[PDB]
């Protein structure tokens, strides 16, 4: 069932690194270095988004995993993972995005939606953060009650993205990363 | 056939990031799992080798970092800790469908 995969999906961890280094960049995909040694096969599917990072440049990784992280041998750690490649370029201060949720038609406070100090962020990374504050805190995918939905920004600039609770993120149509400091809101409904 | 966790207690203040071990003693353990007891049991996260950990309601994920890169090893951290996040942790694992415990955490944050 795929109300479960959803669940299994947005309520697990991601993998989140800083000053990677890339090793290697075709098209559809990177290899990154780690500051911990391991080594990320990076998927991106999506000719919208088509990360450009050059041999020897650092970026930051914010990341879902397709597949169980394997060990080679010598023995070196891989991470098979898709989209969520960024700039390493920080805010001064961190910064709470402006997240409001509904559960049918009404108001439900925020717990433990955290700050975000990066300028921006892959908007694959944008939903399944938005989508765990869901999951954990909300109650998305675990009743029959709250199975579906959305999410949508809007940005300073009038522009929108929004994603639909009841199916997978598009990755194959994903879009470049957004500066999140002109997000003007981000409304959430579940239904 | 038993699990140590490691340390058995922990005493910091605000803002610090605590680290526990779990680990298989004398045995090939797979999933092991995070548990927290409110003075009952609340299972916090299951996690798999070489996945990341899956998690509960109300647990947030980068609130606790799991990592778990071999079959004898997982590693809880509870980032940036507030008082609230004051209680007993314990961790337990399956053998190669009973649970095996360690002994517990207490964590005082102040």
């Amino acid at each position: 069932d795929n109300i479960k995969d959803l669940l299994d999906w947005y309520s697990s961890g991601s993998d989140t690194f800083t000053n990677s280094e890339v090793l290697d960049n075709s098209l559809g995909s990177m290899r990154i270095k780690n500051t911990d040694g391991s080594i990320s096969l990076i998927i991106f599917p999506s000719p919208y988004y088509s990360p450009a990072f050059t041999k020897g440049e650092k970026v930051d990784l914010n990341t879902k995993r397709t597949k169980k992280s394997q060990h080679t041998s010598e023995g070196t750690y891989i991470h098979f993972q898709i989209s969520g490649v960024t700039n390493t370029e920080k805010l001064p201060t961190p910064i709470e995005l402006p997240l409001k949720v509904k559960v049918h038609g009404k108001d439900s406070p925020l717990k433990y939606w955290p700050k975000f100090d990066k300028k921006q962020l892959a908007i694959s990374t944008l939903d399944f953060e938005i989508r765990h504050q869901l999951t954990q805190i909300h109650g998305l995918y675990r009743s029959s009650d709250k199975t579906g939905g959305y999410w949508k920004i809007t940005m300073n600039d009038g522009s929108t993205y929004q994603s639909d609770l009841s199916k997978k993120f598009e990755y194959n149509t994903e879009k470049p990363p957004i500066n999140i400091d002109e997000i003007k809101t981000i409304e959430a409904e579940i239904n | 056939a038993v699990v140590s966790q490691h340390p058995s207690r922990v005493i910091v203040k605000s803002g610090t990031s605590v680290k526990i071990e779990c680990r298989s003693l004398d045995f090939q353990a797979t999933t092991m799992f995070w548990y927290r007891q409110f003075p009952s049991l609340m299972l916090m996260a299951t996690s798999n080798e070489g996945s990341k950990a899956t998690y509960e309601q109300g647990v947030e994920k980068d609130k606790f970092l799991i990592n778990h890169a071999s079959l004898t090893l997982s590693t809880l951290t509870v980032t940036s800790a507030h008082p609230e996040d004051s209680g007993f942790y314990i961790c337990s694992a399956l053998a190669g469908d009973t649970q095996y415990f360690g002994p517990g955490t207490r964590l005082t944050v102040l």
